[PDB]
């Protein structure tokens, strides 16, 4: 039903690593755009992208995403130890009548 | 703009739970105030939206009839009620903002944008 | 005499973002029933005012913003919004009463090899006011010394070009916007809608 999206991706300090997020006819096939969020442990979420890839201001350079086919992306650059969170896609539902939400996704550095 | 949130609940199967949440640092009445639920290692909730100028919300299929959302213009603030709790409604709620004011399409409907910019602490609901 | 919104939408040629145009309307009758039902606009929002209003309402001033972005950052232009666009290229006021149209201008504004002539401003020492604007390519300079003029690391020239090539995808193809702004005082009205 809601925004297909794997639960866990890791690298290494320094490289890239790219989260994926899939729709169906409804929601993002139907052309609606694809949002991004951060949530830290025992912490509210917090917006990373908005309209499928413009970044608000105070959110880092690294960070770029996208809208293509029925799917989305989110690209995290230069991996840091900072950057392990858990990640969420969100977009709109004409079958729903509101916003839907995708399963999460855990980063983790490599070490 | 900074949301501010009630302190956590406590609660036996088939009571119910009051939720408020209140703005400051700008205009509450022509904003979507929408509302959020997270279970514990779980994803993300919508339940449902309010805009206080029309007062009328928007609700999630899944939550309307046991949820219902009110809101204050001389208070700046918004409240929740949940009905017939269950032990599967022990979550953290959270209220969330949107960065814009409502708009006028091009057939004079109101609308909201889904982008929550701005989010409440969250207040964790337990049930027994 | 109706208003020249004919000199505003069906120009030749657009602004740059961050050297955007604008126009004003005064002394003349706005048929804006013309605008919101037309099938051209692949983008057409309304704030404080209804569009069906328009034909009834009359203002003091009238004022047409015209420029070219991506498709993806038509989002940028709104109440409240920030980004590279809404800090330092185009800022609108919290207490904007008027509307945002847009459409797509890719066989008009792409060319084969990319359009470089249009530019946005990557980099300046401040945020913008509502309504402002600059021109000067002065080197923005953030290193340990001053860059005396001369480009290098944390020395950049303060502008970059779009280069819209004609097969690329909707996010990164041109657009075309003008925004509409309303303006009332105690000084009488000098522009209203057909009755
Ligand atoms: C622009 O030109 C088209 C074609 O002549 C016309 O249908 C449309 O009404 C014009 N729009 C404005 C605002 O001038």
């Amino acid at each position: 039903s809601v925004l297909t999206q794997p639960p866990s991706v890791s690298g290494a300090p320094g490289q890239r690593v790219t989260i994926s997020c899939t729709g169906s006819s409804s929601n993002i096939g139907a052309g609606y755009d694809v949002h991004w969020y951060q949530q830290l442990p025992g912490t509210a979420p917090k917006l990373l992208i908005y309209g499928n890839s413009n970044r608000p201001s105070g959110v880092p350079d690294r960070f770029s995403g996208s809208k293509s086919g029925t799917s989305g992306s989110l690209a995290i650059s230069g991996l840091q130890p900072e950057d392990e969170a858990d990640y969420y896609c969100q977009s709109y539902d004409s079958s729903l009548s509101g916003s839907i939400f995708g399963g999460g996704t855990k980063l983790t550095v490599l070490g | 703009v900074q949301l501010v949130q009630s302190g956590a609940e406590v609660k036996k199967p088939g009571s119910s739970v009051k939720v408020s949440c209140r703005a400051s640092g700008g205009t509450f009445s022509s904003y979507a105030i929408s509302w959020v639920r997270q279970a514990p290692g779980q994803g993300l909730e919508w339940m449902g939206t309010i805009i206080p100028v029309f007062g009328a919300p928007d609700y999630a299929q899944k939550f309307q009839g046991r949820v219902t959302i009110t809101a204050d213009e001389s208070t700046s603030t918004a409240y929740m009620e949940v009905r017939s709790l269950r032990s599967e409604d022990t979550a953290v709620y959270y209220c969330a903002r949107d960065a814009s004011p409502y708009y006028y399409d091009r057939s004079g409907y109101p609308r909201w944008a889904e982008d929550l910019h701005h989010w409440g602490q969250g207040t964790m609901v337990t049930v027994s | 005499n109706l208003c020249p919104f004919g000199e505003v939408f069906n120009a030749t040629r657009f602004a740059s973002v961050y050297a955007w145009n604008r126009k004003r309307i005064s002394n003349c009758v706005a048929d804006y029933s013309v605008l919101y039902n037309s099938a051209s606009f692949s983008t057409f929002k309304c704030y404080g005012v209804s569009p069906t209003k328009l034909n009834d309402l009359c203002f003091t001033n009238v004022y047409a913003d015209s420029f070219v972005i991506r498709g993806d950052e038509v989002r940028q232009i709104a109440p409240g919004q920030t980004g590279k666009i809404a800090d330092y290229n185009y800022k609108l006021p919290d207490d904007f009463t008027g509307c945002v149209i847009a459409w797509n201008s890719n066989n008009l504004d792409s060319k084969v090899g990319g359009n470089y002539n249009y530019l946005y401003r990557l980099f300046r020492k401040s945020n913008l006011k509502p309504f402002e604007r600059d021109i000067s390519t002065e080197i923005y300079q953030a290193g340990s010394t001053p860059c005396n003029g001369v480009e290098g690391f944390n020395c950049y020239f303060p502008l970059q070009s779009y280069g819209f090539q004609p097969t690329n995808g909707v996010g990164y193809q041109p657009y075309r916007v003008v925004v509409l702004s309303f303006e009332l005082l105690h000084a009488p009205a000098t522009v209203c809608g057909p009755d």
